[PDB]
DNA sequence: CCTGGAGAATCCCGGTGCCGAGGCCGCTCAATTGGTCGTAGACAGCTCTAGCACCGCTTAAACGCACGTACGCGCTGTCCCCCGCGTTTTAACCGCCAAGGGGATTACTCCCTAGTCTCCAGGCACGTGTCAGATATATACATCCTGTGC
DNA sequence: ACAGGATGTATATATCTGACACGTGCCTGGAGACTAGGGAGTAATCCCCTTGGCGGTTAAAACGCGGGGGACAGCGCGTACGTGCGTTTAAGCGGTGCTAGAGCTGTCTACGACCAATTGAGCGGCCTCGGCACCGGGATTCTCCAGG
């Protein structure tokens, strides 16, 4: 009875919207204590700067995304919609992981 | 005596999260493995990003990680970074 | 020069020889323009003297225009059933809510202008800067005023940047810190008279500065009852373990980041840490009281409690305290209940009605330092222990007097546990500092 | 007497500074000797790059309906352009976010 | 007080001004343009010092700073920059 | 008569030249079209022996990588034969 | 001259493929990687020329073209 | 009088000229000044370097029933080991061929 | 006989005949070895230089040297490279 | 679904040529001494940022659930396309010879650049105020989805 | 196949705020003038390496043919995912409280690297030989493919 959406039109409203955005996806806390967990094996008491956390996120971001690109060019090379853990490994050969 | 754990740091970083990032690369469908995969990729990154930032501030004689230094380290790996000094 | 005793317009209000020479005072600030900070902290109707002067501006002058009492959340019910009961007639109206709530009553109420006083929470006021500065206020009032002790904050600038014509500050303890603070404060009142920084060439000057704009009094002096209150400074050592930990982390694997905080939580109980506590299993025996110094003390102290009147009130500075002493009260399996910040607010008050019930089985009643609602009528306890003692003597005097109040006929006794040669002395020298600049600025 | 100084970003019509660019060169251990046309040169070069990006920014911007330019203006002036997407190919613009881009076959049709 | 921190925020507003007189710019796009001359001059110079070093020379010229930019630059974009440093060093050495 | 099958004889030559290590380009067809291409960019130009050599090292090296890639990419889309699709698919995830 | 990219020949483009790793091809795949070979060329060819004519010379060698696989990110080893 | 000249390869116990490294880095210009023991250690980080490459090349040519390494055997010893794949992944030796490698769709089934 | 020209020949030799008594070398893999050598210690001088830089400093020291191996080698060769190193200067203090 | 045939690949011997390995010559770069000067190590005071243990609110966002639907995936049939082989033609490959440009080296000379001192004027840190860009509401418009009728 | 009904989205308008653009004051690095030295341009010489040509040979390519296998389109199905909804929670903001770690200007000082001249031995170039790799040949083993 109520008004539903086909299952794909949602989906392509928030790519738009999401391509048409800029902020930050991930959320701060969460990324920071992953980065001071990551940092913390490869040396201990190590104190980060507010801008390095940034950086790190925009740099996850912009290489995830990426990745996501190159990911959906190969499920739709394999006659595709959906997206892959081959698809996924497959770019990262080809890229020179 | 007490204890309570919460959960995995890597589980910080949520599937809607991750769904997002895939809508802005333009992915449309998404299968329930990429999830797990997408961690993976992004633990690897961080740890080559943090080792060489980590081995900058060493030599440098300090314990603060600077953006410099992340700056220094993506441009080495090759991932120039604009906007941070 | 002014009325002595309640005026006509306050319905059962008595005014009991503290009121009245409040709100003279008050009424003569006003008429002398100067704004004023009211100090005569938990014990005195702070409230009520705020009431009957909006009352007198209201009825006796006919400026009853933009009024503003800033609030915590926690009083607001309390204030407007005072502003309901004291003073009917200056109806007055009150935002609190989500942001459709908050649509709804500007667009019902405060927008339509019929409302007189209006009644906000602090986090409300940062919400509605732009729909409250519309408004030409007439008088800023600010209880609890050690909230804006700081400046260079939101809530500071915030309550700065509104237009008004004068301001009144209830507060219990002005000066906490330093007179950084008290000048901050000043500033804020005086716009202009206080825009530096800067026995005789102290105590003297400070005096003679701070009198035109501030009041102290005590209960005491008229009330004359509610015995003193002796504190007893148990100073305890540490264990071996206790010693060994102190060492490692005092030297330089774990993380070890503010040295300060590390040592804090280790002059406690060394189980707060990792790797003190035994294997893989969890075996609550041993592993316990008989590890720590001050836990010794604890299980030492706490039987003569039972065997004499009892009720003994525990104060503590860290909720991970508080779950040790849950897991020995358990082990020991006594009476007990755990309030904090982390309760949820409903479950708090019920607590307190059940540990103040004519017959209270319960003996332990566990409270953070400074995770109380700034009132917890903890009337019916006689012991307060002070397990560990923060930066802020002021802190400390307000935990142990919320349990002395009025009701209370057993003299309260407070006990604080210090660990000798270590940083807890160096945390209660701080301590000693701060409160006697405080007692020597503004108790005189 | 003593002629009064022009500066050599004026004498050659420039405005970026020579001088600063000479000293940034002779400092940054490039090779011992530095001529004299060199930092002429290369503050031209960085002049009209400068200039190139700047215009693509703006006319994105003046698109945009905004009068500021911002790093989403720059990265579209950088995207949608050959030469400036080879040039700054591995480049992250931080606030940049991506270029519209919808594969064909997910379009409903 | 404080270290002084030069850049080429002034350099980069008069060319924007130049080639748009209503428009401005933010702070973050000026860092943007800071890190990418900074970026294209390291790239051009380490170009310079390496063909100087082929060449088995040890003077960085005008020749060099033009070779490097036409290895650099792709191709339209590299012709007119070589005309740009053509015109200025010409300008330059005229009669100055 | 005696024929094989069609796929065993490819697999001996991808042993084979997988084994081998010798050039697979003749080399007077390489050096014409390395000339006719410099022609372009300078007239009147010689090379040496050593610069067509690394050339024709460099580019079937080239060559090489990019059809490991390109069979990836076609096993992926189960298939065994390689399309041009699946060159442009390799070049584009490359990066060119 | 022209006509000389047709001698990059068909057998030989097979023998490339096939120590690709590659068993079946495509007859369209030729032309293709001939527009492979010949933008990969002309990019190397392009650099090398412009090392020589910074050095003042008119024959291109081994080791120019070893300066141009190196700033365009293959390195090559075995040629000085 | 003197006495006998002593190399500092000998004074180091290397096989790898620190004189000739230490002339190199003066006359490179990657910084304005050189300490004593920095040839000493790029010395010996390349002797390692080589020592490792060297004895990986020779096992694999002795396993080909020869007694000369050619590149053949150098490209085999270098992707054959996972570090120095990785650390000469973008590099191309001549005449090395290729890692034989067959899908195992393509195989026979 | 042209300009002398130098390279790591002898000293690859002997490294050779060190690890390997039987084992001879050709003059392509003598190339092949010396423009390793000669690409290894470019990229590390090169990133000791921009460490120096980075630091504000005008020296190329042990240090640098250290820090530019571990970030260019990876894991278990940095750790044998750093020991080897360490140790080689650890003697020439000694010895001096 | 095993047999046996026919190609391909593997292994062992013997002969050739040449390139690697060694032995000398000569010089050019590295080692040894002595002197100095600045760069870096070490201290000191100020001031600013990060962290750790919390508290108090608020609310957007994550989490778990139900449900129907495109979608992924397996199986089939068709067809033509690519492969494997034999034939003929073509051009690479090899070796040899001749000619001349052009890379490579050496000797002169000058002009261009390092290095210094002096002066001053451009560029940087610091305040400060006003406009461009969020944000919030109420319209108007385009998109999509299903039922309805044909 | 086409209407209308709900839903998201764009547009106009008004408000507010904080960050950007400009002016001030001061200092430090760039410009003007000078000197001195050697790096690089310029001319001449040599000789090596490139180019051009020819002729015989033989592998390699082009071509045609025949046929089995892989590509591609179609069909069915049952399942994992996208969509909407209620419930929980943890992020984000705003606060305390203190202490260290590094950027800082200022300062001192000492030792380590640059520099110079001498001198000798290590390293490159050159010349010569023997054994290792290569190639051809013959016997042995392996793998694939058709038939019954
Ligand atoms: N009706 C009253 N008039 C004056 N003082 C009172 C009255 N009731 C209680 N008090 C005193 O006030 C104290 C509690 O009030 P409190 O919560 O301190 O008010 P406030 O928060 O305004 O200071 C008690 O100790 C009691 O002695």
């Amino acid at each position: 009875k109520p008004h539903r959406y086909r299952p794909g039109t949602v989906a392509l409203r928030e790519i738009r919207r999401y391509q048409k955005s800029t902020e930050l996806l991930i959320r701060k806390l969460p990324f920071q204590r992953l980065v001071r967990e990551i940092a913390q094996d490869f040396k201990t008491d190590l104190r980060f700067q507010s801008s390095a956390v940034m950086a790190l996120q925009e740099a996850s971001e912009a290489y995830l995304v990426g990745l996501f690109e190159d990911t959906n060019l190969c499920a739709i090379h394999a006659k595709r919609v959906t997206i892959m853990p081959k698809d996924i490994q497959l770019a990262r050969r080809i890229r020179g992981e | 005596r007490h204890r309570k754990v919460l959960r995995d740091n890597i589980q910080g970083i949520t599937k809607p999260a991750i769904r997002r990032l895939a809508r802005r690369g333009g992915v449309k469908r998404i299968s329930g493995l990429i999830y797990e995969e997408t961690r993976g990729v992004l633990k690897v990154f961080l740890e080559n990003v943090i080792r060489d930032a980590v081995t900058y501030t060493e030599h440098a004689k300090r314990k603060t990680v600077t953006a410099m230094d992340v700056v220094y380290a993506l441009k080495r790996q090759g991932r120039t970074l604009y906007g941070f000094g | 020069t002014r009325f002595e005793d309640s005026p006509s317009y306050v319905k059962w209000g008595k005014l009991r020889d503290y009121q009245v020479r409040g709100l003279n005072w008050l009424i003569s600030l006003y008429e002398n323009g100067i704004n004023g900070i009211l100090a005569d902290e938990m014990g005195l109707g702070k409230t009520l003297q705020t009431i009957s002067l909006l009352g007198y501006m209201k009825h006796y002058r006919n400026i009853p225009g933009p009024h503003m009492v800033l609030v915590p959340k926690s009083t607001l019910h309390n204030w407007m059933s005072e502003f309901k009961r004291w003073v009917p007639t200056l109806r007055s109206v009150c935002l609190i809510g989500d942001k459709e709530q908050r649509a709804a009553f500007v667009r019902d109420v405060l927008l339509p202008g019929e409302w007189d006083v209006c009644v906000t929470s602090y986090e409300m006021l940062i919400k509605e800067k732009s729909v409250f500065k519309k408004f030409n206020w007439r008088y800023l009032v600010i209880d609890e005023a050690h909230r804006i002790k700081n400046e260079k904050s939101k809530l500071s600038e915030i309550v700065r940047e509104f237009k008004t014509t004068n301001r009144l500050l209830l507060t219990g303890t002005p000066l906490q810190n330093n007179l950084h603070e008290l000048w901050s404060l000043l500033n804020f009142l005086l716009p202009d008279v206080f825009n530096s920084a800067d026995d005789q060439k102290l105590v003297e000057r400070l005096h003679m500065v701070l009198r035109p704009f501030l009041l102290r009094r005590i209960k005491a002096d008229v009330e004359k009852s509610l015995p003193p209150k002796k504190e007893v400074k148990i100073y305890v050592g540490l264990s071996k373990m206790q010693r060994e930990w102190y060492t490692r982390i005092l030297m330089k694997k774990m993380r070890l980041l503010n040295i300060l905080m590390q040592l804090r939580k280790c002059c406690n109980h060394p189980y707060l840490f990792d790797g003190a506590e035994p294997g893989p299993p969890y075996t609550t025996d041993m592993h316990l009281v008989t590890n720590s110094g001050k836990m010794v003390v604890l299980d030492k102290l706490l039987p003569k409690l039972k065997e004499q009147g009892s009720r003994v009130l525990i104060f503590s500075q860290m909720t991970r305290v508080l779950d040790i002493l849950e897991d020995y009260c358990m082990w020991r399996n006594y009476e007990y209940c755990r309030l904090d910040g982390q309760t949820p607010h409903d479950e708090r008050q019920d607590s307190i009605n059940a540990y103040n019930e004519p017959n209270s089985t319960k003996f332990v009643f566990m409270l953070s330092t400074r995770a109380g609602g700034l009132g917890i009528n903890l009337a019916t306890a006689d012991v307060v222990i002070l397990y560990d003692s923060d930066w802020n003597p002021q802190v400390d005097l307000q935990a142990m007097d919320r349990a002395h109040r009025i009701g209370q006929t057993k003299t309260v006794r407070v006990f604080r546990f210090i660990t000798d040669n270590t940083v807890e002395e160096r945390i209660v020298e701080r301590a000693e500092m701060k409160l006697r600049l405080d007692s020597i600025v503004i108790q005189q | 007497t003593r002629a009064k100084a022009k500066t050599r970003s004026s004498r050659a019509g420039l405005q970026f500074p020579v001088g600063r660019v000479h000293r940034l060169l002779r400092k940054g251990n490039y090779a011992e000797r530095v001529g004299a046309g060199a930092p002429v040169y290369l503050a031209a070069v960085l002049e009209y790059l400068t200039a190139e990006i700047l215009e693509l920014a703006g006319n994105a911007a003046r698109d945009n309906k905004k009068t500021r330019i911002i790093p989403r203006h720059l990265q579209l002036a950088v995207r949608n352009d050959e030469e400036l997407n080879k040039l700054l190919g591995r480049v992250t613009i931080a606030q940049g976010g991506v270029l519209p881009n919808i594969q064909s076959v997910l379009l409903p049709k | 007080r404080k270290t002084r921190k030069e850049s080429y925020a002034i350099y980069v507003y008069k060319v924007l001004k130049q080639v748009h007189p209503d428009t401005g710019i933010s702070s973050k796009a000026m860092s943007i343009m800071n890190s990418f001359v900074n970026d294209v001059f390291e790239r051009i110079a380490g170009e310079a010092s390496r063909l100087a070093h082929y060449n088995k020379r040890s003077t960085i010229t005008s020749r060099e700073i033009q070779t490097a930019v036409r290895l650099l630059l792709p191709g339209e974009l590299a012709k007119h920059a070589v005309s740009e440093g053509t015109k200025a060093v010409t300008k330059y050495t005229s009669a100055k």
